[PDB]
């Protein structure tokens, strides 16, 4: 079935721009959506077929208190996004009741698109966490689309922001978002602006324009997670196929990013899955242990001996994985894509389970800890007081989020056999 | 060789018999398998070729 | 055999007009009914042949109170129709005494047609439902047809009137007029003027002149209803044949219409079928299902592709159906004719019995109940009252229309076997 993204916040609707962008060169379409002249995909998920060849994705823009989204429309590409669905503060309270207003008109929006489609599978969000507008708005539409479709799934590619830690409420908000995202969520992939601001120190000298330079690194990653669905093959050819490996249990659900041609602008498989496993290529920032690991290539690996390849890191015993049952590595293989230039024709992405993430929900957990004893940042703005006077919300979400911390250090001990 | 393989395309069906009869061709072999399962769960002593014919064709 | 179009009302001769000249320039006619230099059809039942070549319509046009009747007469055609046949309130019951004393010599306009005729096979009438003088006319000589007619059958192209609710008494009207509809009428077919200005609105900008261009539109659906029959081939040559598979229970007889290319001003069958089963291409206003479908296509159409194509609709299922009928959509096909433009290469039409006209019967019979109580506008005008003191025909009306309104469910339900 076809998949919807609602991408929505001034963030999350640049890296929706941006990712929409990406498959318009790689596919075979123009900047006006027409099919190009100079071009074997299954494009059908991805973008709607209009009459005359005019595949229009279908992405829903939710826009407030809207800037960039004006910027969005003065461009190219205005044409090749028109399903005609754009409809018009800083604190995750303030972005929760501007929507509930709006939410029928936004949720209409969502229902044209459905019954549009033949059919539709999943709700990809272009999330962003403590967004100001994008939090908050972002976990409201969360919480209305599980209820409306109990039998679908929906994913969240959040940006969790990282940066050194302005928002002076960012843990306040953040903490608000995971809290619907650990019950509301089917599935998340989860990103950090350190660490890729750190990679973007590493690959480049870039450090003063990071948000604009890892647009692309953001987007790489997700173009690349969707790949495998974008052209087809014998294993894994839906998006829930694929999503079961990755989550094994419903609570543990966030997964981490690695991209081995970090440096992307011959190798053979057993070289780009050993450099993957290090750290370096990784872009995320007591024992600890993966829960299950993926692997997709697409370039011109030699499909045969991907099997020799994977006997050999079995026995160099690179990795640790999970004592409670069992779990092993996965290698996928897929087609770079012609037209683009396929120079490092071999490129590797994982996705993988790893309790080392929890550790970046308790650093947001531990500044909310100590900003929630002072109080320093209470908002107190009628709208936060009026809208949460108990301000029990937050702790309610401060136990679900310690269960979450709870249950991550739980699958490393040998017993989430017994209850987590 | 020449002419069997332009007269009568010897080999893209050899790259067809694999893509479509041993499941390769993927996408086909799930979007059949979906709108396959309400006829086939059902007991097929009972069952009539016409539709089975006929539901492959909307799957192509 | 040969049909008489019994065009009767200022709204009914403004449509009759039209379907006439309509097929003055699709036939090979002027305005002065001779053949033209320029111009393989039946042409002989919608037109007597006249001795030197003047195929004059067997139109019966009859102007009570005339306005428009004059204005039809100051026309290039006035001469195309010359069966030497026009005969001299805004009340149903105003209308149906006026009809009362002229009967005799109008019902003798209808006898020399007759005579003229080799074999008389229907009465297909420009019916105007709360037409001011259009109903009450029109319901009272529905009446005499049948009688003096007993074997031959009567069709009425009602143009059921909608426009979001000026009458006072419009319910009233149009209430007293389907009693006789339902018991007096073989076959109808349903128009709305809302459904059809919600097209104008769709398909064009305009709004304000809705009756004119909208007179375009009853026209396309009305030389279309019969194009079948104008045409030769084996295709459903007669009336009759054509009018058992829409109509299947003596009670309902009313017809929903669409047309694939709204827009008219290539496209396979496959298309064409699906493109008309969607709503907006419908130009009508519990469970809820058809009883029986019918199709009829007019262009360039493949032949081999019809059973492919006739196969593949009923995969995608778009039309819901589960009737006590074992009724299935049917294929037929025509020949679109020369000279006219050939745009929309393939262009088609539908003809079906829906039990959603039910709706729009029900609504009138809510504004008739609303409108009884208060008891608003009896009118109780002399010739209102004298002509019905006791006004138990709106009584007898109500319960008619209400076994009617029962009927329709009754056939959404399991068991139409037993009584409805
Ligand atoms: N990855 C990435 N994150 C961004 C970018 N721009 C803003 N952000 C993130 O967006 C979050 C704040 O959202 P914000 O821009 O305030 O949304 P607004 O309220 O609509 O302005 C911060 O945590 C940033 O890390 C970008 O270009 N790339
Ligand atoms: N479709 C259509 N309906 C019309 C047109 N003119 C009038 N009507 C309908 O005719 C009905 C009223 O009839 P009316 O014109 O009052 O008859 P009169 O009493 O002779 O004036 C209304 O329900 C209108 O919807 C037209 O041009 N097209």
């Amino acid at each position: 079935r076809e998949i919807i993204t609602l991408q929505l916040g001034q963030c999350g609707n640049q890296i929706g721009f941006e990712f929409w962008k990406q498959l318009c060169a790689e596919h075979g379409i123009s900047p006006e959506g027409i099919v190009e002249e100079f071009a074997t995909d299954r494009k059908d998920v991805f973008f709607y077929q209009a009459d005359d060849e005019h595949y229009i994705p279908r992405a829903v823009l939710l826009d407030l208190e809207p800037r960039v989204i004006h910027s969005i429309l003065n461009s190219p590409y205005a044409k090749l996004y028109n399903p005609e669905n754009i409809y018009l503060g800083n604190n995750w309270a303030s972005g929760f009741s501007q929507g509930e207003k709006i939410h029928e008109d936004i949720f209409d929006i969502i229902d044209r698109e459905a019954d549009g489609s033949d059919s539709l599978e999943g709700f990809v969000l272009c999330h962003s966490i403590a967004g100001g507008t994008g939090s908050g708005l972002g976990s409201y539409l969360l919480e209305r689309l599980n209820d409306r479709y109990p039998k679908k799934l929906v994913q969240t590619y959040s940006v969790f922001p990282n940066q050194d830690e302005d928002v002076v409420v960012q843990p306040y908000n953040s903490l608000l978002t995971l809290k619907r995202l650990t019950q509301n969520a089917d599935c998340v992939v989860v990103l950090d602006n350190t660490a890729l601001n750190r990679i973007a120190t590493d690959r480049l000298h870039i450090q003063n324009p990071s948000f604009s330079q890892i647009n692309q690194l953001v987007s790489t990653i997700m173009s690349a997670s969707t790949t495998t669905l974008r052209y087809p093959g014998y294993m894994n050819n839906d998006l829930i196929g694929l999503i079961a490996s990755l989550i094994p249990t419903p609570r543990l659900h966030f997964l981490m990013t690695g991209y081995t041609p970090l440096t992307t602008d011959k190798t053979t498989v057993l070289d780009v899955m050993r450099r993957l496993l290090q750290p370096k290529n990784v872009m995320v920032s007591t024992n600890h242990c993966y829960i299950a690991i993926l692997n997709i290539i697409q370039g011109e690996v030699d499909p045969t001996q991907v099997h020799k390849s994977l006997q050999r890191i079995r026995e160099r015993k690179l990795a640790n994985f999970i004592p409670w049952g069992p779990a092993s590595i996965q290698v996928a293989l897929s087609r770079k894509s012609p037209y683009l230039p396929s120079a490092h024709r071999v490129s590797g992405l994982m996705m993988a389970n790893h309790t080392s993430i929890s550790s970046l929900f308790e650093r947001t957990c531990r500044q909310y800890d100590k900003l929630r004893k002072r109080e320093a940042f209470l908002e107190q703005f009628r709208k936060e007081d009026m809208f949460k006077d108990n301000f029990d919300e937050m702790d309610t979400s401060r136990e679900i989020v310690q269960q979450l911390i709870d249950e991550y250090h739980a699958a490393t001990r040998p017993d989430y056999i017994s209850w987590g | 060789l020449d002419v069997l393989n332009k007269k009568y395309s010897l080999l893209d069906h050899m790259q067809a018999m694999r893509r479509y009869l041993l499941l390769g061709q993927g996408d086909f072999i799930r979007h059949l398998m979906d709108l396959l399962k309400p006829e086939l769960v059902r007991p097929a002593t009972t069952l009539y070729q016409h539709n089975l014919t006929g539901i492959l064709e909307t799957a192509v």
